[PDB]
DNA sequence: GTTGTGCTATGATATTT
RNA sequence: AUAUCA
DNA sequence: GCACAAC
C-alpha cells in the first residue's frame, strides 16, 4: 500500500490542482496604467530522498531506524518538487 | 512551613506524598494533610484531549511570558450548528478588534522560523527578545525589519541552534551593518 | 403529520503530546 | 483518546 | 441508533 502511494499516488496529488495563477489587470487610464499581467506557478516532478535528519548544528545526514527510536526522532525523508514561475502580459489579449 | 514545636533554622521537612502529608522530619508532627497531585492536576490543563470527551480536561494552558494574559475563545462550528450564526458572531468580532496589533509581528517571527526551518523553542525566544526591545529608546529608530531579524539570532544563540548571520541575511534582509548594530544594542539589554 | 431531545453496564489498568 | 481487564 | 416527547 505505502509503496503504491510513494511511487504513484504522491505524484498525482501534486498534479491535480497543482498550478495556481494570479492576474493583475490595470485601470487602463494611461502609463503607468493600461498593463494587464498573469503570473504562473507550476509543479513538476516530485522527488523523495532516503530518510535523513537535520541536527541542531545545521548538518544533515542519514538516519537509521535504531537512532530514531533512541533519540526519539522521526524516520522521515525529504519531499522535493520542481517549481516553475512564468510571467505573462497584455496591453489594454495576447 | 516550619514546625511550631521544634524550630530549627534549616527547617528539615519531608513531603510524604504517598500518605498525602507534609511532615516535620525531626519531631514527626504533621504540618499539612490536604495535599494535591501536581502532575495529574496539570493534566487537566495540558492533556491529549482534542476531541472533547474528557470530563477531567477542564482548562487550558497559556503563555504569560509571550502573549501576556489574553484569555479568548473562538466562535466555531460544533455538532449541531447552522453556518449562519457562526458568520454573524464572527462578523461581530470584527467590529470589536495599536500595540495590541503589533503582536502580529509574532506572526512575522513565526513565519520566518518556519521558512528557516527553526524549532519551537527558538520562536519563543525570538518573540521574547522582540517584546522586550521593540519599544526601547536604546534602539530608537532602527530598521524595523532588521530588529526582528536580529532577535532571531538572539533566540538561536541560546537554544543552541546554529544559524550564521549570513543565513539570516538570506531570509530577511538584512542590510548587514544595520542589523549588526541592532544585534548589539539589544545584546546589552 | 413532521421535527427535536434525553440517554445508551460496573469498576480497573497501562501509554501518547 | 486508543488498547485492555472480569 | 433508539423511543418517546412536543411543534
Ligand atoms: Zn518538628
Amino acid at each position: 500500500s505505502f509503496n503504491q502511494f510513494v511511487d504513484y499516488t504522491l505524484q498525482d496529488i501534486i498534479c491535480e490542482d497543482s498550478t495556481l495563477i494570479l492576474e493583475q489587470l490595470a485601470q487602463h487610464t494611461t502609463e503607468s496604467d493600461n498593463i494587464s499581467r498573469k503570473y504562473e506557478i507550476s509543479f513538476g516532478k516530485i522527488y523523495v530522498t532516503k530518510p535523513m535528519v537535520n541536527e541542531s548544528d545545521g548538518v544533515t545526514h542519514a538516519l537509521y531506524p535504531q537512532e530514531a527510536r533512541l533519540r526519539n526522532l522521526t524516520y522521515s525523508s525529504g519531499l522535493f518538487v520542481d517549481v516553475k514561475k512564468r510571467t505573462y502580459e497584455a496591453i489594454d489579449e495576447l | 512551613l516550619t514546625c511550631p514545636e521544634c524550630k530549627v533554622y534549616p527547617p528539615k521537612i519531608v513531603e510524604r506524598f504517598s500518605e498525602g502529608d507534609v511532615v516535620c522530619a525531626l519531631c514527626g508532627l504533621v504540618l499539612s494533610d490536604k495535599l494535591v497531585d501536581t502532575r495529574s492536576e496539570w493534566r487537566t490543563f495540558s492533556n491529549d484531549d482534542h476531541n472533547g470527551d474528557d470530563p477531567s480536561r477542564v482548562g487550558e494552558a497559556s503563555n504569560p511570558l509571550l502573549d501576556g494574559n489574553n484569555l479568548s475563545t473562538r466562535i466555531g462550528k460544533g455538532e449541531t450548528t447552522d453556518m449562519r450564526f457562526t458568520k454573524e458572531l464572527n462578523k461581530a468580532q470584527g467590529k470589536n478588534v495599536k500595540d495590541n496589533e503589533v503582536q502580529a509581528a509574532f506572526a512575522k517571527i513565526t513565519m520566518l522560523c518556519d521558512a528557516a526551518e527553526l524549532p519551537k523553542i527558538v520562536k519563543d525566544c525570538a518573540k521574547e527578545a522582540y517584546k522586550l526591545c521593540h519599544d526601547e529608546k536604546t534602539l530608537k529608530g532602527k530598521s524595523m525589519e532588521s530588529i526582528m531579524a536580529a532577535s532571531i539570532l538572539i533566540g538561536c544563540r541560546r537554544a543552541e541552534v546554529a544559524r550564521t548571520f549570513k543565513e539570516i541575511q538570506s531570509l530577511i534582509h538584512v542590510k548587514t551593518k544595520e542589523f549588526g548594530k541592532t544585534l548589539n544594542i539589544m545584546k546589552n539589554i
